[PDB]
RNA sequence: CUGAUAACUUACAGGACGCUUUGGCUUCAUUGCUUUUCAGGUGAACUGCCGAGUAGGUAG
């Protein structure tokens, strides 16, 4: 039993990347004042390309989800008709169980990534042998990958823009309750828990 | 004038700019990028090159050789206009030396100006040249931004008095030559981004790659190493930048040309006043304002020369 | 004269010059080309001139600013390569004695008494020794010779009872005439093309190799095919061993050991020998038949010419030099029949 | 005499001769040309030349070098080949015998008669020798055997019981018929075609195989194609593993083995079998009708023939030699009937 | 005699032959043909004598040796093939027995009671044999059988149980009468034209394939259409799978295998059962209308031949011979009109 | 008799035998002939002989040598194919009761009164049954069934509730009248014309299509132009894919079907069914009006056909013979007039 | 507002029989396609930790 608060981003021009990036970074700043690891992202009407012009907020015990939209942003947000919410809605039984996780494998393949990947191996070479020649590697040939579609996160103890991405897997549609994370999550290195759309 | 059939041929004849990886071991491997295309959810390819982990160094070598290819023109259709032209280079041959050309073409190959953007962000980078024919030991120059930066950091002792002559007698000397091959040494920091030529695709970031010891590496052009080095051109109507010397002395990155049809200063008004630059030529002395800025693009053009036909 | 039906077949045959790249390990593969486009800026003459003004604002400081790509076909050595070995083969044969249609036995019998008389009077050791000065010199490489650092050419004449014949670095050494005509080279394969151009059923078959050292990744410049009219500067190509390779040509290779004719009325440089003294270069041509030393001209008085060839002794300024240029023609050509 | 209705079948019935590249891995490659465009000089005598004086200047010195381009076939051995092998095969029968229509039932007892004549008094051994002789020195292949290093032909012939007889490198070794007139090989398959040409269903068929070693990537010389009125010089072509191959001509290489004709009012090269004696080359026939030493001058008097063929003995001057040439016509013959 | 409506239906109904080309697969494709066009030089009697001299000076030795251009249809065996397999088949009926056509009931009972007595007295076996002798040593090939190495024929009949009757090479094996009658084959393929001429809807549906060895690319020979009036050979062809393929007749065929008529004046070889025993090769007819031995003049006869036919013992020379021209005339036959 | 206008419609309504060459894949494609020129010898009685002695002398030996040409159209199987299927609809109906036009109700009621006694005292089987018999052994194709390994014919029938009629290999199986007559379809489509000829405004249609096995690359045999007043044998063809193909007729195979006659005075062979009795094989006509037994000697009589077919007993010779004979004729016929 | 105002052409059909177009053939000499060329990532997707790990995970 799972009910969902709906925010479209209105005025049709808005780089929605730009926009979700914020509102899972205020989500990622919620449960910090209390450790609850609850609530999902779900993107409603992910395309191709552009990620849709509005976020629903599949949760837990809903003591939580109305909880998640009082925090001052979203009603700092309000008083210029940016955003237009609903009335927190219960979810029907005949919906698409889609997984959002951030796969973060994506970054193990950028040169500067494979160039901490290497880095690490040399430093746990301390695992004693021969000390491995770093000259025995090679960024492939033609590394491709689908779909990531990516976001713009950016880091608060320390100035580092880092950058968290997203995929869109479906599976088995119900698993625990929940077990998430501080970013909303699909993913969290155990659950495969999926979102109701 | 411009009588229907006129050729020169091009006097520098550049090559490809080879890139190497040297390890700390003194043992050097072709550097080698890789190419990502996004398969989105039912064609798109960008390349990356960057310096791989725990590499010492990068070499970039190529071979520059200056011939005597404007003394005649290839075709010239009319025997009128032929000596006239010959005449003309062989006056200002005579009358204001190949010092100013020669020099100006020998700074952009001494100072790293081909390797275009891979010197930004670079600790130092040496280039050492071997020159032929040659009778001793290989000029080096070292550190090039503390040490040469102006023409007098370049005019020192044991170097300059005998690479830019052997230029000079290679534009002179009818069946004249000089060939200088060119080996770079960029010290570029932890995972540094390298930028070599792009190819076309009409219409992002593929690169142009020729295969070296049985894998693909960059290859920094031919005819974009040889469009460095003859960024020369900084007699156009006052003066802000060094421009490649075509005709109407077109700029790449902003997209207007100086020196146009116009404003006459472009290479065909220029040269269809040759006779009257015959006269000046004669009896001394040349204004350096209009005469000799004029004669060296002029010259200038004819090294890049072909067609100029109707 | 000119009776409606006169044939020659060519005295000399050459080939195609095959590119080899030859690697340190004394190992060869094929010098392969590739297609590249490039980004060329508006130079053209007729781009900001109408004939010869200025244009409509339609070459306005935009317009002549974007860059105008073209495809061509790039060669060059590859690197880490020793050098770059070329290989052809000539056959100097005795087709220029009997015509191969006469049509009438009174200009036939002419011409072939004219070879015979020119043959005993003053021999065949002038354009022999002219012959072998482009073949072993490397006038057939055309344009590879600029800017390389030596190239040596090795020739295996047959018939043959003994070694090769290797001329080495050639632009120190073999300069002039005198540099050629040392001990072990010249007074024995300049004879057996006189024997094979004098006897009948005569042949004298040179298989030559050059050996080009061309510097780090430098541009070699084969022939390109004609395309009677985007890809412009399109290369003459044959296969070797399933690579396609570029080939510099068998007529254009040809053209290259028949530039001896300096004979034209005052002297600049030698021509390829024609009938209308054609130069490619200046698109004029000497031997214009308003001047009277063209090949026709000088044909019909064929009858003239053998009345000088009576008695001694032919004079070397306007007869010994227009037989030389008459019997260079019938050496080349066929058919002059109207 | 020439009775309205007399035609002969031809005796010698030839085949196609198919190139095959062979190379050292001992596979086989069927030889493939290429249409090849070029660029000649203006070259031609009517260009600069009107009738017969001088041309108005349309064509002046700078329109006589624009080079004209034409568009060729080229067919050239391949580089790294071992050699070219050319095979076809000819067959000797007896239909020289009986006239294939008559229509007068005297004229046939005369012909019939004339060629048992011929065979009992002046055998076949001539004809037969200067046939095969054709065949075995390499007559077929034409201009290929100029400028080649060596040639073997190799002869199956039918019916037969021993090995197959090699004639090896054709230059140096067989030259004259004394030559080929040697040991172990040539009098046993110069009878069979005596045997053919005698007897009454009589048959003898050869298959001849020749191995050409020509220069590096030397130039293959195949037959060209009529086209009856750019391309000049389009090669006749068959397709062998459906891929395309030159031919050299089926008649052509008929033309070849039955080039005899050396009993000519003077006597200097063998002439291709004919009626009125036409040489190609110069252009006159020798064996006009005026001289009456053609073949109806010849036939119109058989009567004559059938006399001298009884009394001993006959001459070999203005008898043997036009009998010769009498059956030299019956073996090619077809048809002569006004 | 002759009732002005009296005509015969044939008995014996061959079909078209197909030529395939059988590869070293064993996958037969269809033989294929094409157009060449070639230059043959001034061979015809009537270009240098009018009747019967020498001509106007425009046929003088110059324009004696002009080369003329003809066309013609090239068909060969393509290189690489194993042999040739020609298919076709024929049906032997007993149409023999009554007229088509009669007009009236006095020759009707008459010709239909000279062939009961003809089947009763001497019946079928040598008139069976002869038409089955060259079914089955392939004289319907006609010329392509000889310049051949061996031809082997297999044919299935129906009705039959039992295996394909095979003749292997016919030149060695297979020559005289006897040697057709092999023991398990020839007896009981004579029978069933014996019964299916005999015996009223009798039938016999042969089917014949026979293997062509031919030498390297030999020429075959197929049947040439009228074309009523350059261009001599136009073969006449039919379609195979979209490809057209030359055919060797559908009466052609018919006219071979009734090659059967030496029971003429003398003998010299058989002609084609005709009504006036055309030869075709001397354009004289043998069995002319003025001997009285013709199809027309023995038919009027008749009321004598059944008086004979009835008594011991009818002469094998003037009776016999007669009866089976009469009866082989009855099997093609058609029509008697006047 | 004979009213000076009186015509009867036809009652059999036959149509173009479509032949179609079928491939081993089973996709058919119409057959297809070629005019081909052809050289033949000079075998005609007229070129050598006056009547009936010796030719001029312009006949010679060499002059009865020079082959002449003709143009004969030529039809065969192609290379590769399967065999042939003839395709072709027979429509039996009950137009033989009632004349089309009589002029005069006095022999009109004479005619109907005479068809109701031949209905109902003699059977329509002997005609109906004779009738079939040569649309299922394949005479509707004439001379294609000669020197053709087998034919099987199978004919679809209307109206028909129930499978297709089939006729296997015919030369071995049916052979004679009791070889129809077995199993199954066989009592049903001798019925149903009997009711196409009983009933008023009867119909019975028959699509029939036969198979051929000839042999490789055979001759078919087409039916054949008239032109009266150069092409001899050309053939009758229609279009079919927008390709000619040949046709064999609509009256020839009307012709074939209608084969009844052997009552005609003794017997020989069965004749079409005419008027006069013509003959076609010798081109003397039997049963002609000087025997008394043609279509006008019998039916003049027609009043005296009455008197007998009401009383017992017909005998099956004379009487029989000759009301078959009417009633074939009947059939067929159109018009008795004079004039 | 028409050379106006009205109008049933019907019935039946067997083109068939026979055929040899073929003989002979030389397309071939001559050939230079060439000259000159910038495709363009402002900085920008970082640093750990677990893994024996060019396997895979994950925090910020």
């Amino acid at each position: 039993k799972w009910y969902y608060k709906t925010i479209t981003f209105l005025p049709e021009l808005c780089n929605n990347e730009s926009l979700a990036a914020k509102c899972l970074r205020v989500l990622h700043g919620f449960n910090y004042q209390y450790e609850t690891r609850n609530i999902g992202v779900s993107f409603p009407l992910w395309c191709d390309a552009t990620v849709g012009k509005k976020i629903s907020f599949v949760s837990k015990n809903k003591i939580e989800l109305d909880l998640l939209l009082k925090q001052h942003y979203f009603v700092q947000m309000e008083q210029l008709q940016y955003f237009h919410i609903s009335n927190t809605v219960l979810v029907p039984e005949d919906c698409t169980y889609v997984s959002f996780r951030r796969c973060q494998s994506i970054d193990k393949l950028t040169a500067a990534g494979l160039a901490r990947k290497i880095r690490r191996l040399e430093k746990r070479a301390l695992s004693r042998g021969e000390a491995f020649d770093p000259s025995s590697f090679a960024q492939k040939e033609h590394t491709a990958i689908a779909h990531y579609h990516s976001l713009g996160e950016s880091s608060k103890q320390t100035n580092r823009n880092f950058r968290l991405n997203i995929r869109m897997l479906s599976e088995q549609p119900r698993e625990g309750n929940s077990i998430f994370s501080s970013y909303g999550l699909a993913n969290s290195e155990n659950s495969f828990q999926p979102v109701p759309l | 004038k411009l009588p229907t059939n006129l050729a020169y041929e091009r006097s520098i004849d550049p090559s490809d700019v080879c890139f190497f990886v040297v390890w700390p071991d003194d043992r050097k491997t072709p550097l080698t990028y890789n190419s990502r295309t996004l398969l989105g959810q039912m064609p798109h390819q960008v390349d990356f090159c960057h310096v791989p982990y725990g590499a010492s160094h990068i070499e970039c070598s190529f071979s520059v050789s200056f011939s005597s290819e404007l003394r005649q023109p290839y075709k010239c259709n009319s025997s009128k206009v032929k000596q006239t032209l010959v005449q003309l280079v062989e006056l200002y041959e005579t009358k204001i030396g190949w010092t100013e050309l020669a020099t100006r073409y020998l700074m952009n190959i001494c100072n790293g100006k081909w390797l275009w953007k891979n010197t930004r962000k670079a600790y130092c980078w040496n280039i050492v040249l071997t020159p032929w024919p040659w009778n001793g030991e290989k000029v080096g120059f070292e550190d090039i931004r503390t040490n040469y930066t102006s023409r007098q950091d370049f005019k020192n002792n044991k170097n300059w008095s005998a690479i830019v002559e052997m230029i000079k007698t290679a534009f002179s000397s009818t069946d004249g030559l000089a060939i200088f091959e060119v080996r770079a040494t960029l010290h570029l920091p932890t995972n540094a981004m390298v930028r070599p030529s792009q190819v076309f695709t009409e219409k992002s970031r593929v690169f142009q790659s020729t295969t070296i010891d049985g894998e693909r590496s960059p290859i920094l052009g031919a005819f974009k190493t040889g469009a460095a080095i003859a960024t020369i051109d900084d007699w156009y109507p006052e003066a802000t930048e060094p421009l490649r010397v075509g005709r109407f002395g077109v700029h790449r990155e902003d997209v207007t040309c100086y020196r146009h049809p116009s404003t006459g200063k472009d290479f065909f008004s220029i040269l269809q006043q040759a006779e009257h630059y015959i006269e000046v030529l004669s009896a001394n002395k040349t204004p350096a304002q209009e005469t000799i800025n004029d004669m060296h693009f002029l010259m200038a053009n004819l090294i890049k020369g072909g067609m100029f036909q109707h």
